[PDB]
């Protein structure tokens, strides 16, 4: 049993591609930027 | 912990916008009726049932009450 020599290497693949949207889902330190302003 | 991520979801512009305008429109008419309507009950309204005067016969709008009503 176990993976393919195929289904190993495109899980590799997948696997970094995976890891890098992850880690560009995080935010900088100033993403939420938001705009002001006002009218016992 | 700097862990914060971006959260994926739809727009809620239009959705905010539509709820500011329809406020918006409903107030800019219902703030001034609901003062009015205030204001005359306050300082007008709230008229009395009395007996017909002989000889005299009313105006269709005098057999009722509310001010606004009349
Ligand atoms: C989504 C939105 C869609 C909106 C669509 C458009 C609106 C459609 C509907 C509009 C219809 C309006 C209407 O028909 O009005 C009806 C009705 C009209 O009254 P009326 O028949 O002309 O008057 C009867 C008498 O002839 C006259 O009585 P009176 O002259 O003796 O009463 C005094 C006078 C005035 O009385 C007072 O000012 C004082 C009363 C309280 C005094 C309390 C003490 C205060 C003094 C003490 C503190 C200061 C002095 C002491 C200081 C020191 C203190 C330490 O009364 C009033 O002025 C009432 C004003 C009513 C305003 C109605 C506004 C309607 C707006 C319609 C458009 C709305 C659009 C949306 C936006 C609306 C705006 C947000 O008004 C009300 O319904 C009032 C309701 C009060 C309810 C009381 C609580 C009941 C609770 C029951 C439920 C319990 C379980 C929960």
């Amino acid at each position: 049993s176990g993976y393919t020599p195929d289904e190993k290497l495109r899980l590799q693949q997948l696997r970094e591609l995976r890891r890098r949207w992850l880690k560009d889902q995080e935010l900088s330190p100033r993403e939420p930027v938001l705009p002001p302003r006002r009218v016992t | 912990h700097g862990k914060r991520l971006f959260i994926i979801k739809p727009s809620g512009f239009y959705d905010r916008r539509f709820l500011k305008l329809m406020r918006f429109y409903i107030l800019l008419t219902g703030i001034p009726v609901a003062i009015g309507i205030t204001l005359v009950n306050v300082f007008i309204g709230e008229a009395e049932l009395a007996d017909i005067p002989e000889g005299y016969v009313p105006e269709h709008w005098e057999y009722f009450k509310h001010p606004i009503s009349r």
